């Protein structure tokens, strides 16, 4: 009590459920968003199976599990299982009840209207939550990084968002939503692996791809020039003894899948690279508002952690684009967790009161209290 | 500032020493206390020669005066290398199981001097 | 005679696990020497790469000044 | 043998938490119940227990092989600890000592409900 | 009866040689775990240093052109 | 724990001895009773120096402190060897005709300490 109220900081997506205690800086409790059943039948008696297996408990013992995925970048295949995903957050890891402290979540811009009330209903009209809010993904990282004037491109795993926020919100738009990040690359690898007697089919092993990915996979400085270099067996082939029992000397499999990012043609979409749409969104704004945008670019998310992601952007943009101001790309120490660094802030602020929703406020405006307060 | 017109520190020391012994802080204990301050002084001889690695906006942090930087790590009795890597580059990844460090990237000078 | 078989059988188990352990232990010991050598070698190269990129650091800097 | 104390505790919360006189941190929304503990209602008061031991503590099973070595002793003292087989308590012999506890208390009440 | 005494003399010899090996084998495995940890660590740094010098030389090349 | 702040065992003994004789437990009988407890104490000085025979998972049971192990078998008046073989390695084969023992194989430490 005294000078302590304790506020939770959560940020869920399509890869990790980031959570902490109170006033923290970095995410303490983290676990994969998974929830399946026992295709096997639990021994059924050596426990009335139930618990789909979740948290650092399901990922530990995959194989047996029939992992089913609820949140495919935005759309939720089913909300009934979501109840048993949040039953793992506050209870197992955080070890605190939601009927005590507030709550903070993230908002993927342009989210279905039906999802607003559905989510809020799960808490207030069921699991008593005194107060909560659902802040907008990107905007959070802006302040934490210490930027006032920037163009943000937040992309962790779910979807891509080109948010030219550098002074205010809710203008025309200059924002886009693309389903081409993280999990999209995870499903693409197994496709091409078939050309080398490898086929990670189901979800259980599909997760292993993610593991092997974040330890060697890279983005070619220039696919065209590295083609002739492929002859050399030093900078391409990299041994990786699968901790299960298989040696895969990945060489041309590391920078072939990530290429899909710049080449949406490899997934059947007329959409251009992420540097074309960048122009598309900037041109719809004022004319005297660009010179400062190019000066400072905010690239956050785990997608920017790959080796050979920032340098390439400074090669293609400068080619066909205004060439007067300095070109600089900002990549903070841990540009992935930049969202959580800023997420913790708003939760620890007091001015935040004149924004969130209070217990009584809901009953005063009914279920439409959401779109009546926030937007 | 440094020198004060009303206070005479040089002549006060030997007078304080008697007061130091009055409580129970013998020379043996005195020396042990001076090390703690010496550690602070060693930190005080450590600034950041604004590394000119970056060419324009942002900038990294590098220590040209290794003599002073080494003096601290020497008395702190810690790895000079790890000290420079861990501080200049912050680590974050504490997923309950409890952390995996070292992942990072340089930051501006203001934040470096601030964290310092 | 039966007790003899029990102990004699244990001797076979002891001798088997001994030659097997020592055989792999010797192989492991020899492997460690190879890995240790590789560690020392790689560490040496990393040192040369570190001092080199640090030389380009003071080089790209002075060149930026002359250009300005 | 593998169903540890933790697994057994899970069998209680699911099989029950519906029948009167039982609660926990899952069903009953109450932080007062630790994740490693559970609530149990009595005839009036409430009590929270720990699942430490439970099995190995209650089982206390000792079959022949180990006992047989002691029963065939020549010393009058050692064999004394192993009386000539079941003294006024035969029935069946092998079935843990934990379940035998219940039998000892049940045999107690049976002879209590047959007098004045 | 005599053979029962002789057979035991060989048993203890194999047990000790196996235990002595296991003692060092475990130590070597632990050492290997530490070395391999730094091996990939230095390899990661070496790869990073290699990436740095490549970008430096590229930028320096541009600075030279602008200087001329 | 061992010592209690409210109870004085050292000074209570000689007082109890009078009560021991009050019933009919003369020193001759007292000594006979202390042996039974001494047997329990000898069992109490017997643990299992986790035999490192197995290299990884499972593990056997071996007694390095033979002094303590022998002390028990000495007072129990039984074959120290048979005691170690019969207990550490359980026997089963009772086909009505009534058993043929000794067939067995080592087991983990938890079960050993449990059976103990
Ligand atoms: N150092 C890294 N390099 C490349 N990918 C990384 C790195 N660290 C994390 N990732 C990846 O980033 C993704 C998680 O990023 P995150 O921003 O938390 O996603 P989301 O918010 O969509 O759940 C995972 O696919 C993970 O493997
Ligand atoms: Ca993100």
């Amino acid at each position: 009590d005294e000078d302590e109220t304790t506020a939770l900081v959560c940020d869920n997506g399509s890869g990790l459920v980031k959570a902490g205690f109170a006033g923290d800086d970095a995410p303490r409790a983290v676990f994969p968003s998974i929830v399946g059943r026992p295709r096997h039948q639990g021994v059924m008696v050596g426990m009335g199976q139930k618990d789909s297996y979740v948290g650092d408990e399901a990922q530990s013992k995959r194989g047996i599990l029939t992992l089913k995925y609820p949140i495919e970048h935005g759309i939720i295949t089913n909300w009934d299982d979501m109840e048993k995903i949040w039953h793992h957050t506050f209870y197992n890891e955080l070890r605190v009840a939601p009927e005590e402290h507030p709550t903070l979540l993230t908002e993927a811009p342009l989210n279905p209207k039906a999802n607003r009330e559905k989510m809020t209903q799960i808490m207030f009209e069921t699991f008593n939550v005194p107060a909560m809010y659902v802040a907008i993904q990107a905007v959070l990282s802006l302040y934490a990084s210490g930027r006032t004037t920037g163009i943000v491109l937040d992309s962790g795993d779910g979807v891509t968002h080109n948010v030219p926020i550098y002074e205010g919100y809710a203008l025309p738009h200059a924002i886009m939503r693309l389903d081409l990040a993280g999990r999209d690359l995870t499903d693409y690898l197994m496709k091409i692996l078939t050309e080398r007697g490898y086929s990670f089919v189901t979800t259980a092993e599909r997760e292993i791809v993610r593991d092997i990915k974040e330890k060697l996979c890279y983005v070619a400085l220039d696919f065209e020039n590295e083609m002739a270099t492929a002859a050399s067996s030093s900078s391409l082939e990299k041994s990786y003894e699968l901790p299960d029992g298989q040696v895969i000397t990945i060489g041309n499999e590391r920078f072939r899948c990530p290429e899909t990012l710049f080449q949406p043609s490899f997934i059947g979409m007329e959409s251009a690279g992420i540097h074309e749409t960048t122009y598309n969104s900037i041109m719809k704004c004022d004319i005297d508002i660009r010179k400062d945008l190019y000066a400072n670019n905010v690239m956050s998310g785990g997608t920017t952690m790959y080796p050979g992601i920032a340098d390439r952007m400074q090669k293609e943009i400068t080619a066909l684009a205004p060439s007067t101001m300095k070109i600089k790309i900002i990549a903070p120490p841990e540009r992935k967790y930049s969202v959580w660094i800023g997420g913790s802030i708003l939760a620890s602020l007091s001015t935040f009161q004149q924004m969130w929703i209070t217990k009584q406020e809901y009953d005063e405006a009914g279920p439409s209290i959401v779109h009546r307060k926030c937007f | 500032c440094f020198d004060v017109s009303t206070i005479d520190d040089s002549g006060e020391f030997k007078i304080i020493v008697k007061a130091m012994e009055t409580l129970g802080l013998k020379e043996s204990d005195q020396n042990s206390i001076w090390r703690i301050l010496a550690a602070i002084l060693h930190i005080g001889n450590i600034t950041f020669a604004e590394a000119a690695e970056q060419r324009t906006g942002t900038t990294t942090v590098k220590v040209s005066d290794t003599k002073s930087l080494a003096a601290a790590a020497s008395c702190l009795k810690t790895d000079q290398q790890s000290l420079s890597i861990a501080l200049c580059y912050r680590s974050i990844s504490t997923g309950v199981g409890k952390r995996c460090e070292v992942i990072s990237v340089p930051m501006d000078c203001n934040q470096a001097a601030y964290s310092r | 005679a039966r007790k003899l078989v029990i102990i004699e059988s244990d001797l076979e188990r002891a001798e088997e696990r001994a030659e097997l352990s020592e055989g792999k232990c010797a192989e492991l010991e020899e492997e460690l020497k190879t890995v240790t050598n590789n560690l020392k070698s790689l560490e040496a190269q990393a040192e040369k790469y570190s001092q080199k990129e640090d030389k380009y650091e003071e080089e790209i800097k002075v060149l930026s000044d002359k250009l300005k | 043998a593998k169903s540890t104390d933790q697994t057994f505790l899970d069998s209680i919360c699911k099989q029950f938490e519906k029948n009167p006189h039982l609660q926990s941190y899952v069903v009953s929304k109450d932080r007062s119940i630790g994740d490693t503990c559970f609530r149990l209602k009595h005839y009036a008061g409430d009590v929270t227990y720990d699942v430490r031991g439970f099995l190995d503590k209650n089982k206390d099973t000792l079959f022949g092989d180990l006992i047989s070595s002691m029963q065939s002793s020549s010393d009058p003292l050692v064999q004394g600890l192993f009386p000539p087989t079941r003294p006024e308590d035969s029935k069946k012999r092998p079935e843990t000592a934990g379940s035998q506890f219940r039998n000892a208390m049940n045999a107690l009440i049976t002879t209590l409900l047959a007098c004045s």
